[PDB]
């Protein structure tokens, strides 16, 4: 994270793999947003 | 008659005779005049006599003799005049040093005297403490005839019950052990019967509990719950839920489990209750029972139970929980929350959430609700049963209380907690969060942000953070001033309320 | 929301 946005989206993306864990739906547009950061997502995902 | 002025009085100086041989002879004689009625009255009027006799059995050599004085006494304890000179006489002492006899005849008579004595001669209890007849009954539990068991096995009830002092010497000496051992081995109904009310009342000990359940007590009772002694099954019934809630890590359970699963059909309501009762506890936190409970049918079994029962809660509230119980966090949690909607559940469910319930069996059936919502398949049927206006109702009345302790041992804040719970995973189906939102609840779970428990908090952003899924819901949250409270929430220990406040953020601002 | 016991005290007859 080497800025703001960075930051909300490296946090928005843990918050939204927890959510589903945690047993809840995502949104069309949840989903498409972990699609769009498919790497970020991989990275603490791994 | 002769009896009183020449009869005993010589009889009674020839049983203190150096020459035991005339002794032995005397013994005999007084023996034979006890089994007839005007001698034995003359025997229990006199205390030289009655002492005689006594003093005669327990330091006697010749078994001929301890049995005929012992028999004698026996004989003598069933008139109220002969339980009390015998009382008088010391005979307690003597009766109880007769228990350590080797002759079977000897024990028989001294275990039934110092029975009659229990039963009928007042301070007779405290005596046979005295003198240490707890220990030599234990001990005595090793015996295999029934009957002699039986008398011993009731002495110890009358013993022990209401007794602390006295539980715990019968648990240092084994006796746990020694009664499980009984109800694993024998068949006759009368000790199986005596045996269990020891038991029972041992049950109640802090102290013996934990030993009874480790001796295997638990599976042992239960071999009897189908015996045709109806006095018998109770008793096992009773003893096995005063235990259950200390026996949650035994195992060798699925026959006990079966059974009691098969007792909620009975038409005797308090062979129901105590099953429902002990099914509750042992479905407590211990997934492997959970497992064989519902493999045997439980949930059918007390889904039926719950329907009889109408407004019992002495049935319901324990049948509820263990449903509660069976609906989560095991293997087949799933199946039976979909198998209490197909044997018609829901319907009776939902309707214990009004009057005439009370709080405890309310609190209950919202923790069942809200298990029973997190399979789809039951989200449409609790709603069509009107749960969600009575779900919504609760928790606003709830809330107002807490803001305005226990009321019958329930706290309105998890009355507030529960109902907030049902509804966050009722929350998951869209015509439902139609319903929820429509009942104008929004302003409330903002309010339940600020809560000051960590419970309460994380249900209601859970609450928020489904309705959020819906772009016109999470509008109405954002409208309604959600931001300020759910970020003071985002650095919460619980990863639940930090996750769904965020969430509900994301939710909001996307 | 935990699995909950019951306490029983049943020495003679309930009632």
């Amino acid at each position: 994270g080497k800025s703001p946005e960075e930051m909300y989206i490296q946090q928005k993306v843990r918050v939204l793999l927890m959510l589903r864990k945690m047993g809840s739906n995502l949104t069309a547009s949840e989903e498409e947003f972990l699609r769009t950061y498919a790497g970020v997502v991989n990275s603490q995902l791994s | 008659a002769e009896l009183a002025t020449r009869a005993i009085p010589e009889l009674t100086k020839l049983l203190n005779d150096e020459d035991q041989v005339v002794v032995n002879k005397a013994a005999v004689m007084v023996h034979q005049l006890s089994k007839k009625e005007a001698s034995r009255h003359a025997i229990m009027r006199s205390p030289q006599m009655v002492s005689a006799i006594v003093r005669t059995m327990q330091n006697t050599n010749d078994v001929e003799t301890a049995r005929c004085t012992a028999g004698t006494l026996h004989n003598l304890s069933h008139h109220r005049e002969g339980l009390l000179a015998i009382f008088k006489s010391g005979g307690i002492p003597a009766l109880v040093k007769m228990l350590g006899s080797p002759v079977d005849s000897v024990l028989f008579y001294a275990i039934t005297t110092l029975h009659n004595l229990l039963l009928h001669q007042e301070g007779a209890k405290m005596a046979v403490r005295l003198a240490g007849g707890l220990q030599k009954m234990v001990a005595l539990l090793n015996k295999t005839n029934v009957k002699f068991l039986a008398i011993t096995t009731d002495c110890l009830q009358i013993l022990a019950y209401g007794n602390q002092e006295s539980k715990l010497i019968i648990l240092a000496s084994g006796g746990p052990q020694a009664l499980v051992n009984i109800m694993r081995t024998y068949t006759y109904e009368k000790l199986l019967w005596t045996t269990s009310r020891v038991l029972k009342v041992l049950s109640v000990c802090s102290s013996n509990k934990p030993a009874i359940v480790e001796a295997g007590g638990m599976q042992a009772l239960g071999l009897h719950l189908t015996d045709p002694s109806q006095r018998l099954v109770q008793n096992c019934l009773w003893t096995l839920r005063n235990l259950s809630d200390a026996a949650t890590k035994q195992e060798g359970m699925e026959g006990l489990l079966g059974t009691l699963v098969q007792l909620l059909g009975s038409d005797d309501i308090n062979v129901v209750t105590c099953a429902a009762g002990i099914l509750s506890n042992l479905t407590c936190n211990n997934y492997k029972n959970k497992m064989m409970v519902c493999q045997v049918g439980g949930i059918e079994a007390l889904v039926r139970t719950v329907l009889r029962a109408g407004d019992r809660e002495d049935i319901t509230e324990p049948a509820i929980c263990a449903l509660r119980h069976l609906t989560s966090r095991h293997q087949e949690a799933e199946m039976a929350q979909n198998a209490v909607r197909l044997h018609y559940g829901l319907p009776v469910v939902v309707k214990l959430l009004h009057p005439p319930s009370h709080w405890p069996l309310i609190k209950a059936t919202v923790g069942l609700i809200r298990n029973l919502a997190l399979c789809p398949a039951n989200h449409a049927p609790l709603r069509e049963q009107g749960a969600i206006p009575r779900l919504v109702q609760l928790l606003v009345r709830a809330h107002q209380d807490t803001q305005r302790q226990f009321v019958e041992g329930v706290r309105m804040e998890e009355i507030v907690e529960g109902c907030t719970g049902a509804l966050h995973i009722l929350a998951r189906d869209v015509h439902n969060r139609i319903v929820i939102r429509g009942l104008n609840t929004i302003p409330l779970f903002v309010q339940l942000l600020y809560s000051p428990i960590e419970n309460i908090q994380r249900v209601a952003a859970g609450v928020l953070c489904e309705l959020a899924q819906d772009k016109e819901a999470a509008e109405a949250i954002e409208a309604e001033g959600a931001t300020a409270p759910l970020t003071e929430l985002l650095h919460s220990r619980n990863e639940g309320v930090a996750t769904y406040a965020a969430a509900v953020l994301f939710r909001m601002s996307e | 929301d935990a699995d909950t016991l019951l306490h029983f005290a049943t020495e003679s007859t309930p009632d």
